[PDB]
C-alpha cells in the first residue's frame, strides 16, 4: 500500500520467530500463534478503508467487523489450538480471501476515486442548480 | 420598432464640410480641399448624414413620450476596423435600428445604432441615447436586446463539466474532452420587460468555442436559451461567476495628463443657428426662446452635439497630431447642459489602451461653476510602428528573468516551454538563460529517459562530402540503443552554443512580445521583420503560425543542421570563418558595390566561397563569411590599401581599359600565397577593418549549406501546418530576410522567390493561374 | 485567389521563404529602407536583449534620412525594449 512509515518493515520483521522458534532456546517458554489480520472494518466511522469496503466485497472477497475480527482470534486460544502451537507456529490467515486480488492498490485507489468524483459532481451540480433557480425564480419567492 | 430604420442615400460636398468645420471650429488639414490630395471628412459628419435614421425612431407609436421632454444624453461614433474616412464626393447610405426601450423610475431610455455605409461596405457605426422624461408604464413595448462580453472559462476539473453539462442550455456540438481547457462565450441576449424588476421573455441565444493547439478556434457547443416570466439571466449569472471577460480595455496604473502647460478652453457660441443649419438638427428648443421656456429650460441651450463636436477637434488637435485617421472612436456623455457665450475648460488625459490604440479620456467643465458638462473619450490609434526582432550574437546570461519574475504573462511562456524541454529533450531551458553552464550532461536513464533518447536518434540532416551527394545521416551518430547519457560542451557557456541560443533567444522575445500585447501595447496594421534568427520570432508573436512548443522544436533543430553542416576537424574548430568588414572606417571612397566587386574577385580567382552573408549598414557594416584563408586574404587586401595607400579606380570612374580586373589580381594573388603558408588552424588577423568575430564556425546565410535545408524544409512543413497560416495576419505586414519586399501573394513576387532559391516547390505554383 | 486558396498558397510560400533564407543573404539594407521611407514609421521597436539593430536603425537615419526626416517633419522613435521600458510601456515619471 505504501506511504506507512515503518509499518510494513516492523510486521514483515515479526516473521522470524517462526524460525526463530526452533533455533533458539525459548521453544518450552513461548510458543506463536501468529495471524493475518485481514480488511477490518472501522467503528461505523467516518474512513476511506470503510467506504470502499462495500464495493471491494463484490469481487467476492470477505470484509471484517471489529466483532466478528475478534471472534477469529479468540478461536486461535481454544484449548485444542494452544496445543497445535506448543508442536510448532501456527500460521492463521484470517485474511479474508484478499490475498487474490492483484492490483489491490491500484484497485482500492479506484474505488476512492469512483466514490469521491459522484461526491463532487453531484454536490457542485445540486449547488449550480439551486442557485440557477433562484435568478429565474427570485431571490424573493425562497422563504419556503 | 423591431425593424430597421433606412435613411435614404445621403452624399458628401465641399459645402457642406466647410460650413461644418467652421460652425464647430475644426481647422484641421485633413477637412480643408487642398490642392493634391483628396478632402476628408469628420466623424461628426455621420450625425449630419444619418440624423434621418437615428431621429426616426424616437418616433413610433410604441416608443411614446413627447419630443419636448426629450433629452439626448449620449452619442458615441466607433469606425469599423479597415476603415478609411468619408471622402469629398462619397455617397453613403445608413440603416438604424433600436436595441433598447427599457422604463426606470423617471422616463424611458432610448438607445439607437445607425451604421453608415459607402459603397455597401459599411465604414462607421454611431449608437445615440435618448431619454423620454416622464413616468411611463407601457411595458409590452419595452425590450433590451444586447451582445453580450466574450467571457473566458477555464476547467481545471471534472466537475466543472459536469456543472456545466447539467444545464438544459447548454448544446455541446462536438464531443470533446475539456479538461484543463479554455471555452470562450460569444452569447447576445434578447429581453422583454414585465415590471420593470422581472423579466417577461428572456432569449439568450450564443456560442461556445475551443482554441485547439495547432492555433485553430473550433465551435464545441450551442447555448439555446429561451424563457420567459423570469427573474434574471442563469447564462449570464454562471459565466459572472465563473470564468472572466476578456477583450477588455487595459487602464494604466496611473494616467497621463496630456496637454501640460496649456488651457484647453472652448467657449460656447453666441447662437445655436448656425450649428442648426449646418446639421439640420432644426428644434426650436435651442433657437427660439418661446419653445425653450415653455420646455421648462433654464434657456435657448446648445446642442449637444455641438459639445461633442468641438471637444473632439481638441482631441483631434493634441492626442493625434491633426491627422483625422488616428481618431478611431469617440464617445461623449452630456452631462449638464450649456447655455451660450460661456466659457469652458477640458482635460485631455491618456488613460489606458487596448488593442494597440490609445483611451484618451477627456472632460469638459464649466470655468466659472464648475460644474462638469461633459464626460467622454477617445480611441487615437498610436503612430504606425515597426517590430524588428533581434537575431542572435547578442545574449546574457539571465536575459528576460528580470520579466519572467515580474509578468505572469511572460512567465507561463517560458514555463510552458521548458516542461517541452525536460519532457523531449531533458534539459531546462530556463537553467541555461539564469546561469550558462559549461557542460550539460542529458541522461537517459528510466523508461521516460529512454524515450527523450529516441528522440535525438530520430532527427536527421544532410550534406555532401568532396564528391557524392545528400547523405541522410543521424545528426548524433554517437547517440545509439547502448548510450545512457550524452554530454553537450561548450568552453565560453552554453549560451555561446548555437542550438542553445537560438531557443533561449526566440523564446525571450516572444516573452517580452506578449507581455506587451497583453497590456495591450501592440497595434493591428504594424509590420516587421527580423534579422536573422528573430523573423522566426516575429511570425510565432506577430505571425501566429506555430504555438511555443513547436516553435522551440523547429529552432532548436535548426541550429542543430547550422552546426554539424561543417567537416570539423581533430577538434572543435575548422576551416570556415566568419567576419565583420566595414567599407568606411578604411578606405575612405567605397561603397556597397565597391566591395561587392572585391569580395566577387576573390569569389572568381582563387574561388574558396567567399561572400557577404548580412547587409546591415550601408557603408558602415557587413558581416561575410567563407573559409579561413579565403577570407583571410579580404582582411589583407582591403586593409592593405590604407597603409601602402592607393586608393581604388573607382574614386571617380575606371579607365578605358579593363585593367582593375587584373591589377589588382595580382594583390589578391600575392597575399593567397602567403595565406597557404600559415598554419590550417588560421588565426583571426583583425587590421584596421574587420572585427574578429569568435565563436563563429559555420558560413551562416552562404551558399554552402544550401544542401541541408531538403530536410530543415520537410521538418518546418509538419510544424507548420496549413490550417494554421493566417494568411491577413502576414500580407503586406512581414518583410523576409531573403526578399526585402513586405509579403504578399502576387504572382510576381514569386518570381524573386524563385531566382533566390530555385525551389520546384513555388515553380510549379509559378505556372498557373 | 480565392480566400480558402489563400492559405494554401500561403503557406507554400512562406515555408519555402524560411527554408531557403539561412542559405541566403540577410538583407538588411533593404528592408530598413521598407519600414523607413516606403512606411513612414515614426517608431521602431526592437525586441531583444540588446540594441544591437535598435543602434544600426538609428546609424540608417542618419546617413540617408535626417533631410528627409526633417522635410516631411517626422518625429523618428529608434526605442529598443531592453532600455527603452518607459516609453515603451507609457509607464513615464509622475513629474
Amino acid at each position: 500500500f505504501g506511504s506507512d512509515g515503518l509499518y510494513s518493515e516492523s510486521k514483515l520483521g515479526l516473521e522470524t520467530l517462526f524460525n526463530r522458534w526452533y533455533s533458539e532456546s525459548w521453544s518450552e517458554q513461548l510458543t506463536v500463534c501468529g495471524a493475518i489480520i485481514g480488511w477490518t472494518r472501522g467503528t461505523g466511522l467516518m474512513s476511506g478503508n470503510n467506504i470502499i469496503a462495500e464495493g471491494l466485497e463484490k469481487l467476492g472477497v470477505r470484509t471484517f467487523s471489529q466483532k466478528e475480527m475478534a471472534f477469529n482470534i479468540l478461536g486461535l486460544m481454544t484449548p485444542e489450538l494452544t496445543e497445535m502451537c506448543q508442536n510448532g507456529p501456527v500460521v492463521a490467515d484470517l485474511n479474508g480471501g484478499l490475498q487474490f486480488i492483484e492490483n489491490l492498490r491500484e484497485y482500492t485507489a479506484q474505488l476512492r476515486n469512483e466514490i469521491y468524483e459522484t461526491s463532487e459532481v453531484r454536490r457542485a451540480v445540486s449547488i449550480e442548480t439551486g442557485i440557477e433557480t433562484r435568478v429565474v425564480n427570485g431571490e424573493n419567492a425562497d422563504a419556503p | 420598432a423591431n425593424k430597421p430604420i433606412s435613411g435614404g442615400e445621403a452624399s458628401v460636398s465641399s459645402q457642406a464640410i466647410a460650413e461644418f468645420t467652421h460652425a464647430v471650429g475644426n481647422s484641421c488639414e485633413d477637412f480643408v480641399p487642398r490642392a493634391g490630395r483628396p478632402q476628408l471628412a469628420p466623424m461628426d459628419f455621420a450625425i449630419v448624414l444619418g440624423w434621418k435614421a437615428i431621429m426616426k425612431a424616437i418616433f413610433p407609436k410604441t416608443v411614446d413620450g413627447d419630443i419636448l421632454k426629450l433629452v439626448h444624453l449620449s452619442n458615441g461614433y466607433k469606425m469599423f476596423p479597415g476603415a478609411d474616412p468619408l471622402k469629398k464626393g462619397d455617397v453613403v447610405s445608413t440603416v438604424a435600428h433600436i436595441r433598447s426601450v427599457v422604463n426606470g423610475e423617471t422616463g424611458k431610455t432610448v438607445e439607437v445604432v445607425g451604421v453608415i455605409s459607402r459603397d455597401g461596405k459599411p465604414v462607421l457605426e454611431v449608437n445615440s441615447q435618448f431619454f423620454y422624461r416622464g413616468k411611463y408604464q407601457d411595458f409590452g413595448n419595452s425590450f433590451k436586446k444586447t451582445t453580450e462580453t466574450p467571457v473566458q472559462v477555464a476547467f481545471k476539473s471534472a466537475k466543472d463539466i459536469a456543472v456545466l453539462k447539467s444545464k438544459e442550455w447548454f448544446h455541446l456540438e462536438k464531443d470533446i474532452d475539456l479538461l484543463n481547457q479554455t471555452l470562450t462565450f460569444r452569447c447576445e441576449s434578447y429581453v422583454k420587460f414585465k415590471s420593470s424588476t422581472v423579466f417577461a421573455s428572456v432569449k439568450t441565444t450564443g456560442q461556445a468555442l475551443l482554441e485547439l493547439p495547432s492555433k485553430e478556434i473550433i465551435q464545441v457547443a450551442e447555448i439555446n436559451y429561451e424563457s420567459g416570466s423570469s427573474y434574471g439571466n442563469p447564462v449570464l449569472d454562471y459565466l459572472t461567476r465563473h470564468g472572466s471577460t476578456i477583450e477588455q480595455p487595459i487602464m494604466f496604473e496611473n494616467a497621463i495628463p496630456l496637454a501640460q502647460g496649456t488651457e484647453l478652453t472652448s467657449k460656447a457660441p453666441g447662437t445655436n443657428e448656425t450649428y442648426a443649419a449646418v446639421s439640420g438638427d432644426y428644434n426650436p428648443i435651442h433657437v427660439n426662446k418661446v419653445f425653450a421656456s415653455y420646455a421648462n429650460l433654464p434657456g435657448t441651450i446648445t446642442h449637444g452635439m455641438y459639445s461633442s463636436a468641438a471637444v473632439r477637434a481638441l482631441v483631434e488637435q493634441w492626442a493625434a497630431q491633426n491627422v483625422a485617421t488616428r481618431v478611431r472612436a469617440f464617445k461623449a456623455d452630456f452631462v449638464g447642459m450649456v447655455l451660450p457665450n460661456d466659457e469652458l475648460v477640458t482635460h485631455l488625459e491618456h488613460v489606458g489602451m487596448i488593442n494597440g490604440r490609445k483611451i484618451i479620456k477627456v472632460e469638459t467643465k464649466k470655468v466659472e461653476t464648475e460644474e462638469v458638462v461633459l464626460i467622454g473619450e477617445a480611441e487615437i490609434e498610436q503612430p504606425v510602428s515597426t517590430f524588428v526582432f533581434t537575431g542572435q550574437g547578442s545574449q546574457e546570461q539571465g536575459m528576460g528573468m528580470d520579466l519572467y519574475n515580474s509578468s505572469e504573462v511572460a512567465k507561463s511562456v517560458w514555463d510552458r516551454a521548458d516542461v517541452h524541454f525536460i519532457n523531449n529533450y531533458g534539459f531546462s531551458i530556463l537553467d541555461i538563460v539564469k546561469n550558462n553552464p559549461t557542460e550539460l550532461t542529458v541522461h537517459f536513464g528510466g523508461a521516460k529517459g529512454r524515450s527523450i533518447r529516441n528522440n535525438y536518434i530520430s532527427m536527421m540532416f544532410e550534406t555532401v562530402a568532396a564528391d557524392g551527394q545528400l547523405k541522410s545521416e543521424k545528426i548524433f551518430k554517437e547517440i545509439n540503443e547502448d548510450t545512457i547519457s550524452f554530454t553537450f560542451k561548450s568552453p565560453t557557456g552554453l549560451l555561446s552554443a548555437t542550438q542553445f541560443t537560438q531557443p533561449a533567444l526566440t523564446l525571450m522575445e516572444k516573452a517580452s512580445f506578449e507581455d506587451m500585447k497583453s497590456k495591450g501595447l501592440v497595434p493591428s496594421e504594424s509590420m516587421f521583420a527580423g534579422h536573422s534568427l528573430g523573423e522566426y520570432s516575429a511570425l510565432t508573436s506577430l505571425g501566429d503560425v506555430m504555438p511555443i512548443e513547436s516553435l522551440v522544436d523547429v529552432v532548436f533543430y535548426r541550429g542543430m543542421t547550422m552546426q554539424v553542416a561543417v567537416p570539423r576537424d581533430e577538434q572543435g574548430r575548422s576551416n570556415y570563418g566568419m567576419i565583420a568588414v566595414n567599407p568606411s572606417r578604411v578606405s575612405s571612397t567605397f561603397n556597397d558595390s565597391a566591395l561587392r566587386f572585391v569580395v566577387e574577385h576573390i569569389a572568381q580567382q582563387t574561388g574558396w566561397l567567399l561572400e557577404i552573408v548580412n547587409y546591415n549598414v550601408e557603408n558602415t557594416q557587413y558581416v561575410a563569411a567563407g573559409d579561413l584563408r579565403g577570407l583571410d586574404t579580404l582582411s589583407n587586401v582591403l586593409n592593405v590599401f590604407k597603409i601602402q595607400k592607393i586608393d581604388i579606380v573607382k574614386l571617380q570612374e575606371t579607365i578605358s581599359l579593363d585593367e582593375v580586373k587584373v591589377h589588382l589580381s595580382e594583390i589578391v594573388d600575392e597575399v593567397s600565397k602567403k595565406s597557404s603558408s600559415k598554419p590550417q588552424p588560421i588565426d583571426l588577423e583583425r587590421g584596421f577593418a574587420c572585427i574578429p568575430l569568435k565563436g563563429i564556425s559555420v558560413p551562416f546565410h552562404s551558399s554552402y549549406l544550401r544542401s541541408g535545408v531538403k530536410p530543415f524544409q520537410t521538418f518546418l512543413c509538419k510544424k507548420i501546418p496549413k490550417s494554421a497560416v493566417k494568411p491577413a495576419n502576414l500580407i503586406g505586414k512581414y518583410i523576409p530576410n531573403l526578399t526585402a519586399k513586405p509579403f504578399q501573394l502576387t504572382k510576381e513576387y514569386f518570381e524573386d522567390v524563385y531566382e533566390l532559391t530555385k525551389s520546384e516547390k513555388i515553380k510549379h505554383i509559378l505556372d498557373h493561374w | 485567389m480565392r480566400p480558402e486558396v489563400e492559405q494554401e498558397l500561403s503557406h507554400v510560400l512562406l515555408t519555402e521563404l524560411l527554408a531557403y533564407q539561412f542559405a541566403s543573404p540577410v538583407r538588411w539594407i533593404e528592408t530598413q529602407d521598407v519600414f523607413l521611407k516606403d512606411y513612414n514609421t515614426e517608431r521602431v521597436v526592437e525586441i531583444g536583449p540588446s540594441p544591437t539593430l535598435a543602434g544600426m536603425a538609428s546609424r540608417t537615419i542618419k546617413a540617408k534620412y535626417e533631410s528627409y526626416d526633417a522635410a516631411l517633419s517626422l518625429q523618428r522613435q529608434v526605442l529598443c525594449y531592453a532600455k527603452d521600458t518607459k516609453e515603451i510601456y507609457y509607464t513615464p515619471d509622475p513629474a
